């Protein structure tokens, strides 16, 4: 599949300064001629949210200071009048090929130191391995009947992410090539939900699960998103959080 | 690995399709008083447009199973119209003009697509694209000298309706990444819907079933009509899964001469050199566009 690397891992800005983050992809994303590219900010344990689609379509309500640039394999994001706000990680999402994959991530710091869908995650917290599991997003304010798509994804330690799989409205539901065979997205529209199953959790299941919706357009645009359930799968237990 | 099989094929499938389409549209029928001439253009597009879809369906279930169509529906429906309306207007321009005009006139695709970047959108373009059509109108207009006559009104919206085409499918491909299958599929049904309503509403479908009865050696050579359309997509889409683009864009250039080198020459009209001169000429322009891609 294709692989993402930033190279800036860390960045270190003073307010006001001109940032730049690359992300270069494995393979040439375009099709014809459109980049299939996508940019998520992350706040410290807060859900991605979506800033940038394609080349430079900065999405509604985005300030105007994000602006995307570069096409084929080589992309990057620039903040020109950078402020606090800024502050966070920024993962670069390709689109091309059918499994998403996002970029390892880059964090800024600073030197010095019902208009909308409701998505709720539920699930175990704490599992033992081996151990058939099923989380559920339940959709309030929306039907999920109408038209969007509704996607698992899931985040491990070290805030690297991972598309697991996703259901349309119309029931036609995409998996992870590498994952297909221990995961499978079920939908029950009477009680607004969306289930996601998994065959035999191993210890390197453990995550933050989220479900979001998206609507495709120049790619996939993962636009709302849930507060995401943490999941630990473990031999043995812990208490006390 | 040899590839003249792709090449050949589409030579074999849309030659054999023109012949067919020249034979069914201006195919003499009755004698004396019994010339009833084909008009029945939509009942032949219908048939067509059906074919397409089943075969587009074989091909869909045969490739590519794992990929899946996020183009929305009304997308379609919104091609499809003028998909339909071009082809309506083509074929029928048929009853007025002969073959070899309305095969120059599907040559002209440029000129609704470049006029609309150039003039309505304001988009300047390179020099060889402000000549290309320069060329194709000094070919067409000798071509065409020896109110107006149906035949170029039709001809002329039939050019409106395929750049609307063209220019929809772009969009549509740039920003949902529809596939060529899919999307061959998708409007095909919908323009087999439309043309379903519209010819049993309007009744012909009952009337076009008189003049089968009258000849019923028709319905053997819309058939095969129909396949050979169909068979000429899906061997142009097989160019591509057997190798790259590349190929497809040099089958494309190469079959937009050999389809009018064909259709002038070969058909055996009964063309003056005062006109062949002109054929000739809106060959040294067409190409040309592709010289510089
Ligand atoms: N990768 C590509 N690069 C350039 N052109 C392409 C590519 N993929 C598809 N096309 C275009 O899509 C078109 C599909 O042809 P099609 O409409 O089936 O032929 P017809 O118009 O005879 O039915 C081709 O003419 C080809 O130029």
């Amino acid at each position: 599949d294709i692989v993402m690397t930033q190279s800036p891992a860390s960045l270190t800005v003073s307010l006001g300064q001109s940032v730049t983050i690359s992300c270069r992809a494995s393979e040439n994303v375009e099709y014809y001629g459109t980049s299939l590219m996508q940019w998520y900010q992350q706040k410290p344990g807060q859900p991605p949210k979506f800033l940038i689609y394609g080349a430079s379509n900065i999405e509604s309500g985005v300030p105007a200071r994000f602006s995307g640039s570069g096409s084929g394999t080589d992309f990057s994001l620039n903040i020109h009048p950078v402020e606090e706000d800024d502050i966070a990680m920024y993962f670069c999402q390709q689109s091309r090929k059918v499994p998403y994959t996002f970029g390892s991530g880059t964090k800024l710091e600073i030197k010095g130191s019902s208009g909308e869908v409701q998505l709720q995650e539920s699930g175990p917290g704490l599992v033992k391995p081996s151990q058939s599991l099923s989380l559920t997003c339940s959709v309030t304010g929306y039907s999920i009947t109408s038209d969007y798509y509704w996607n698992w994804i899931r985040q491990f330690p070290g805030n690297k992410l991972e598309w697991m799989a996703y259901i349309r409205y119309d029931g036609t539901s995409d998996y992870n090539p590498s994952l297909k065979n221990r995961i499978s997205i079920t939908r029950d529209t009477s009680k607004n939900q969306f289930f996601l199953k998994l065959n035999s959790v191993a210890t390197e299941d453990t995550a933050t699960y989220y479900c979001a919706r998206a609507y495709y357009y120049d790619g996939i645009n993962f636009d709302y998103w849930g507060q995401g359930t943490t999941l630990t799968v473990s031999s043995e237990n812990l208490y006390f959080q | 690995l040899r590839l003249p099989l792709c090449f050949l094929g589409v030579f074999v499938c849309y030659f054999y399709y023109g012949i067919l389409q020249a034979k069914i549209t201006r195919g003499k029928y009755g004698e004396g008083a019994k010339q009833e001439t084909f008009t029945f253009a939509l009942t032949l597009v219908f048939i067509q447009c059906v074919i397409n879809a089943v075969f587009a369906k074989i091909l869909i279930q045969f490739f590519d199973t794992a990929r899946v169509d996020h183009t929305r529906s009304w997308l379609y429906a919104a091609c499809s119209i003028s998909y339909l309306g071009a082809m309506v207007s083509s074929n029928s321009a048929l009853q007025f003009v002969n073959y070899p005009t309305q095969v120059l006139g599907k040559s002209c695709k440029p000129i609704p697509v470049m006029l609309l970047g150039v003039t309505l959108l304001k988009k300047k373009y390179p020099l060889a694209k402000y000549l290309c059509v320069l060329l194709i109108v000094a070919g067409v207009a000798l071509f065409m000298y020896k109110t107006v006559g149906y035949g170029e009104l039709l001809l002329l919206l039939s050019l409106t309706l395929d750049g609307l085409t063209g220019v929809s499918q772009d969009h549509m491909r740039a920003h949902y990444q529809t596939g060529s299958n899919h999307m061959m599929l998708n409007i095909n049904l919908w323009s087999t819907l439309l043309l379903g309503m519209g010819i049993l509403f309007t009744g012909e479908l009952w009337e076009f079933l008189s003049f089968a009865e009258r000849y019923p050696a028709i319905i053997y050579n819309i058939l095969l009509f129909g396949l050979t359309s169909a068979l000429g997509q899906s061997f142009i889409f097989m160019t591509v899964v057997y190798f790259g683009p590349l190929t497809c864009s040099i089958i494309t250039t190469t079959r937009k001469f050999f389809t009018i080198l064909a259709s002038v020459i070969l058909f055996a009209n009964p063309i003056s050199p005062m006109q062949w001169v002109g054929t000739v000429l809106v060959f040294l322009g067409l190409g040309l566009d592709a010289k510089f891609g």
